[PDB]
């Protein structure tokens, strides 16, 4: 059990300050410490506890290893082959005119991302428009950009980090008060290009639906939390953005850049994982990282009209 | 509240902020002289109002770990005061407390002697049944006086009452001692006399019923 | 801008301490306002301020006792205190505050904080909180380097400040008024002297105008050898 | 720190060797492979 309290000078903005018991290394001695953790992975019955523990077991991620993904070649063994569509305007299956074939795929970076597709390969000539059954809106519908769009992700916080030790040989990392100002996680994208890349799309998109249909872009709407955010990870830290900026747009017949809010969670179950969790450890010091927004995933609302919008 | 601090005269002081701000701040900082209106000296950490000397100045905040200090260099003795540090940060709230004040002193300020002024007590005082002996003492630096009334060759206990030093307008300080008699009294003895000690050295005025 | 404050100078413990300051050269309605009070063995105390929307603010620590006003008709900023006692005694000072925006980050996240300062002040009134009555000061002659000494004896007030002044203008230096004592009886008394030619003495003449507003009473003395 | 603790239980965890076991080494013969 956790005795949280709030921040206390918080202005306009949720992260919580709480204190507990916990083993120390010998079992029978014990030590009274306090973390600081994002307000989504407590909840509470001040008296609070983990999100995870009623659902799952947890398990600390190590220090070391890193989250920062690195090219991967698919290959596939003597006597058997991989062929590889080099045509550009191809929609998503049928035959493919101009095919050349390889022992081993290019290197494929197992991005992990949700919505906005994220440091992957871009389609050349016209942007592609890939489904399964374009009439149909339950099937998702992948995007290929032609064009990337640039994306700066940063957590301002300085976060420092304490280790205590819980038992022989374990040690749990944990995150220490803040030292400066509050600020939250962010992630701004040039509304040019933006624009742009929507008009685009767009373009392509109503080669499927008739010609001067009602296209407009609204938030997502369903689902749960983890999903309904652009969740991914950057230098360490599980961002979750809301991406209501992007998607809020109609389209019929300064740099302005746009900013995109992102809370934090270091208690993750991705992959519709229920069962072991991972927290991610704290990470020290200021967060940036620049990615390219290369695809997109987007859904429909429902058998549309058709033709009206 | 006061925290003292002594600086040698002409050389460059610096005052510390009574609080470390939590989060990137704006502050002000006040002269107050004792008597008279506070001053804004500094204002959002580094700016100076038109006509205070470029004498003063703060630190500005750029986002290293550096404490709002006051610099003022060529101290003078017109620069004895309180200074307070108003600290304005974004994790505090509103502050409402000016918090403490560093009360300067300017020093190796030389040692001036007093001047001592005795007045015998009126005639119209007389008529009017009181008398009062009044001394006064002005222009002396430092400020740590002793002052002893004597009627005679012997000294006066009672009924004296004095002014604590304090700074004038040319810097230095001035006081005042009463000692208020019956008129008969005043009769009744040859002479009375203020003595003033400062500084280990000792001067004395005297007047006489005529 | 100019302001100068007027005050009763003694409030019962109890009742209602009542300030003004009138403003002149500047325009009342643009600026905001504020009051600061000095109570003697402590610090300036922030009380509260008017905004130029006429919206108050106060400091906690005054427990709500305290009401800010405008009156533009008149340009005059003012303040009462209610339930007073000895320690609501002090030193009342009027200012203009300035808002400043200090922004760390980005506007939207709310990562921006405001401050104020106090750019222009007023010089102050005293107000003491004590039970007793105004009384006038009985006000003496002191009779007189190629310089003799002069004065005027201000004898038990209350409660202070008293003013003294010496013909007007022509005795401005060098003539000091020392500090006042606070006698044993509750009683206030100072003097005021000025250093004058011998020759002078005997054609001249110079007497010394003593007001003690909370008396209120007003004097002249001629000082004679 | 009379108290005491084990030496090993601020540095790592601990486990216990089965008594069966024996620690009496044997000669073992590394070999490589056909075709090499
Ligand atoms: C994603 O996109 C996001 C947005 O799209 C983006 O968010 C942005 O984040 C950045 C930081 O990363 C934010 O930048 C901050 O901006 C602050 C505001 O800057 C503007 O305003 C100031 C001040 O202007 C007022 O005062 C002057 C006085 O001369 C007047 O002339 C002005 O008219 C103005 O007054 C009006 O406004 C007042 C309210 O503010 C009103 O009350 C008043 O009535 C008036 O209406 C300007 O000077 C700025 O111009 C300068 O900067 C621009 C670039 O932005 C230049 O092009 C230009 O040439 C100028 O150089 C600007 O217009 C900054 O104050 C803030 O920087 C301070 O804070 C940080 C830390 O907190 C300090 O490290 C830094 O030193 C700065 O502090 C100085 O100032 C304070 C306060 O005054 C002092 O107390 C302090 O000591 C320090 O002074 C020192 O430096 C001075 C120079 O700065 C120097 O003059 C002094 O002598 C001394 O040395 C910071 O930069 C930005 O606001 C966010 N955007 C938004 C929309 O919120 C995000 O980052 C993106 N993410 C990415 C990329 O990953
Ligand atoms: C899309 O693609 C782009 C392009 O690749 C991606 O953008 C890149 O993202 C990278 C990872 O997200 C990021 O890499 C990090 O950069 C940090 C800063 O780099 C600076 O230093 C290096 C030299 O080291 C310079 O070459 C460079 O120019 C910069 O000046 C590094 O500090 C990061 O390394 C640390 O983090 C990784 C985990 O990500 C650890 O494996 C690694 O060990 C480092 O961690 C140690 O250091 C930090 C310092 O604060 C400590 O807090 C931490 O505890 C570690 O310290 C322990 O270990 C050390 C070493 O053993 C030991 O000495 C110490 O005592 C401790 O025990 C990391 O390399 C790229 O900068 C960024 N690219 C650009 C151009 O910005 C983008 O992410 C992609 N998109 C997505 C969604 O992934
Ligand atoms: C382990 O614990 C965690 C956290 O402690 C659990 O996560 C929470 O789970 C609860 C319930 O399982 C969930 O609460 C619901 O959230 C829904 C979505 O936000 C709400 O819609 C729902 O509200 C309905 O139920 C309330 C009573 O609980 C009613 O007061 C309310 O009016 C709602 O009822 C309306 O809707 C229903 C359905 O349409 C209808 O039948 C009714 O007539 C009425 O019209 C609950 O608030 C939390 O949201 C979860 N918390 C988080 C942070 O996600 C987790 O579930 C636990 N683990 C297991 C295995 O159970
Ligand atoms: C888990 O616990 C175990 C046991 O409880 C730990 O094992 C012990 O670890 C400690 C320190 O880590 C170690 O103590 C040192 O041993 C050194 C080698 O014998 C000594 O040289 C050293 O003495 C210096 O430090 C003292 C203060 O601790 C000083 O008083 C002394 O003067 C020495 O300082 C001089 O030398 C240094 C270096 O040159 C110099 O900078 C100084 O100026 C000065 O000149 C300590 O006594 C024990 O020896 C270990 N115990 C055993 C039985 O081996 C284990 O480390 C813990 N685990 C972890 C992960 O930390
Ligand atoms: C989030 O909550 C955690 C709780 O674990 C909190 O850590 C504690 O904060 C309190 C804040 O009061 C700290 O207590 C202070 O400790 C200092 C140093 O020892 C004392 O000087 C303080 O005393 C002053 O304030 C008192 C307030 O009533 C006065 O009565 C007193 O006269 C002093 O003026 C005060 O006791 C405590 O030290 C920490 N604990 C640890 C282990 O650090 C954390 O600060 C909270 N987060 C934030 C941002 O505040
Ligand atoms: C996040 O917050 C942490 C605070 O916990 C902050 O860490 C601090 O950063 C500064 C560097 O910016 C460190 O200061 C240095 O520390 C080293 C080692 O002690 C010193 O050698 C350095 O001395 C140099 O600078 C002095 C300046 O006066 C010189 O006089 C001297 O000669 C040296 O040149 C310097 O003091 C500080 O130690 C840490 N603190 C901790 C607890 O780690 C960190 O910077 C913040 N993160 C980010 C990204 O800003
Ligand atoms: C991509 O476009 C091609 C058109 O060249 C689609 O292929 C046709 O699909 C329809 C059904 O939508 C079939 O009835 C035709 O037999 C296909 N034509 C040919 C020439 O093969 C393909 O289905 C599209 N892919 C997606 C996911 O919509
Ligand atoms: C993000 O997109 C930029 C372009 O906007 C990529 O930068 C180019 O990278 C290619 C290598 O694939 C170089 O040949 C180009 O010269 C680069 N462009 C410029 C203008 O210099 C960048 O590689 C992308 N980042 C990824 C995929 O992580
Ligand atoms: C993301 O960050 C990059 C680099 O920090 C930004 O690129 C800068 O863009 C401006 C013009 O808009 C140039 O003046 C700079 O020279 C660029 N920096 C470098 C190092 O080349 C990019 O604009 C940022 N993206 C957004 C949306 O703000
Ligand atoms: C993401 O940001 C949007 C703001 O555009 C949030 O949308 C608001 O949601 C509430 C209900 O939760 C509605 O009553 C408001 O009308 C919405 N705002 C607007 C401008 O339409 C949205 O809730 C945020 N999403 C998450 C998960 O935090
Ligand atoms: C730690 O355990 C003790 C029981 O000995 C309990 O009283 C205390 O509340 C616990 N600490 C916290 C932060 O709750
Ligand atoms: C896929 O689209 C076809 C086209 O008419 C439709 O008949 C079929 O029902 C759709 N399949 C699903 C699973 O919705
Ligand atoms: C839609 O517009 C495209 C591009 O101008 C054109 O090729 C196509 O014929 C149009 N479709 C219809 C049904 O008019
Ligand atoms: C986003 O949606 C809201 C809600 O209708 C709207 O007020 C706002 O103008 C939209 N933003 C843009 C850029 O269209």
């Amino acid at each position: 059990t956790l005795q949280c309290t709030n921040y206390a000078p918080f202005l306009i903005n949720e992260l919580k300050n709480c204190s507990f018991n916990m083993t120390t290394e010998l079992r029978d001695k014990k030590q009274k410490v306090y973390s600081l953790f994002y307000r989504l992975d407590v909840v509470q019955i001040k008296e609070y506890r983990l999100i995870n523990c009623n659902t799952s077991a947890i398990t600390q991620a190590c220090p070391k290893v890193s989250f920062e993904p690195i090219p991967i070649h698919y290959c596939a063994p003597a006597g058997f082959a991989i062929l590889k569509c080099k045509d550009k305007k191809f929609n998503g299956t049928g035959p493919c005119p101009s095919v050349s074939t390889v022992q081993c795929t290019h290197g494929i970076k197992p991005v992990v991302s949700t919505q906005l597709l994220l440091n992957g390969s871009l389609a050349e000539e016209e942007v592609i428009i890939r489904s399964e059954n374009i009439t149909n809106n339950a099937k998702n519908i992948l995007v290929q950009l032609n064009t990337p769009v640039q994306i700066n992700c940063t957590r301002p916080n300085n976060n420092t980090v304490k280790s205590i030790r819980i038992g022989p040989g374990q040690a749990f990392y944990y995150t220490g008060d803040i030292i400066g100002d509050i600020r939250m996680a962010h992630c701004n994208v040039s509304k040019a290009t933006w624009n742009e890349t929507l008009g685009k799309v767009v373009k392509q998109l109503r080669k499927h639906f008739g010609n001067n249909t009602i296209i407009r872009f609204a938030q997502s709407s369903g689902g749960d939390l983890e999903v309904t955010t652009h969740s991914f990870n950057c230098g360490g830290e599980f961002f979750y953005c809301n991406t209501s900026g992007l998607f809020n747009s109609t389209w019929i017949s300064s740099n302005d850049s746009i900013t995109l809010p992102c809370r934090i969670k270091q208690i993750i179950n991705m992959w519709q994982r229920i069962g072991q969790a991972m927290y991610a450890p704290p990470i020290q010091g200021v967060i940036r990282c620049v990615s390219n927004i290369t695809g997109l995933i987007l859904t429909r609302d429902g058998g549309s009209t058709n033709s009206t919008t | 509240y006061v925290s003292p601090l002594s600086v040698a005269l002409g050389e460059t002081a610096r005052i510390s902020c009574g609080r470390q701000a939590l989060g990137s701040r704006a502050v002000q900082w006040y002269q107050h002289k004792p008597g008279q209106a506070p001053i804004l000296l500094i204002y959002n950490n580094q700016d100076r109002p038109s006509g205070i000397p470029e004498r003063f100045s703060g630190t500005p905040d750029i986002n290293f770990g550096t404490t709002a200090t006051l610099t003022i260099s060529g101290v003078e003795v017109g620069d004895e005061a309180d200074y307070y540090c108003h600290m304005w940060d974004s994790r505090s709230g509103f502050s409402w407390s000016f918090g403490g004040a560093t009360r300067l002193t300017v020093l190796s300020q030389p040692k001036a002697a007093p001047s001592v002024t005795l007045f015998p007590p009126s005639s119209e005082e007389l008529q009017a049944n009181k008398a009062t002996l009044v001394c006064l003492i002005s222009d002396f630096y430092p400020g740590a006086v002793t002052v002893a009334w004597k009627a005679d060759s012997s000294p006066v206990k009672a009924g004296v009452e004095t002014t604590t030093p304090s700074k004038q307008s040319n810097n230095k300080y001035a006081a005042s001692s009463y000692l208020s008699l019956t008129p008969e009294q005043w009769k009744s003895h040859k002479s009375y006399s203020c003595q003033v000690t400062h500084e280990g050295s000792t001067v004395e005025k005297t007047v006489a019923p005529t | 801008v100019q302001l100068q404050e007027s005050g009763p100078g003694l409030v019962r413990p109890s009742e209602t301490l009542s300030v003004t300051c009138i403003v002149s050269g500047g325009s009342i309605s643009n600026y905001y306002w504020t009051w600061i009070r000095q109570s003697p063995g402590k610090g300036l105390e922030w009380i509260g301020y008017i905004s130029d929307r006429e919206t108050t603010t106060y400091n906690p620590s005054l427990n709500s006792r305290a009401v800010i006003s405008r009156d533009t008709s008149k340009n005059q900023l003012s303040l009462q205190l209610r339930s007073v006692t000895t320690a609501d005694t002090a030193i009342y000072f009027c200012a203009t505050a300035r808002r400043g925006q200090r922004i760390y980050g980005v506007v939207s996240f709310g990562e921006f904080f405001y401050y104020y300062y106090m750019d222009v002040w007023g010089k102050g009134t005293a107000v003491t909180v004590s039970s007793a009555s105004t009384k006038g000061p009985s006000v003496f002659p002191l009779a007189p380097g190629g310089t003799a000494a002069l004065g005027c004896l201000v004898k038990d007030y209350f409660p202070e400040p008293v003013t003294v002044s010496w013909n007007s203008g022509a005795l401005t230096s060098g003539v000091h008024t020392f500090p006042a004592v606070l006698q044993s009886s509750g009683l206030y008394s100072l003097s005021s002297v000025v250093t004058v030619p011998s020759s002078s003495l005997g054609t001249q003449t110079y007497i010394c105008n003593v007001n003690h507003k909370p008396s209120n009473t007003k004097v002249d003395k001629k000082v004679e050898p």
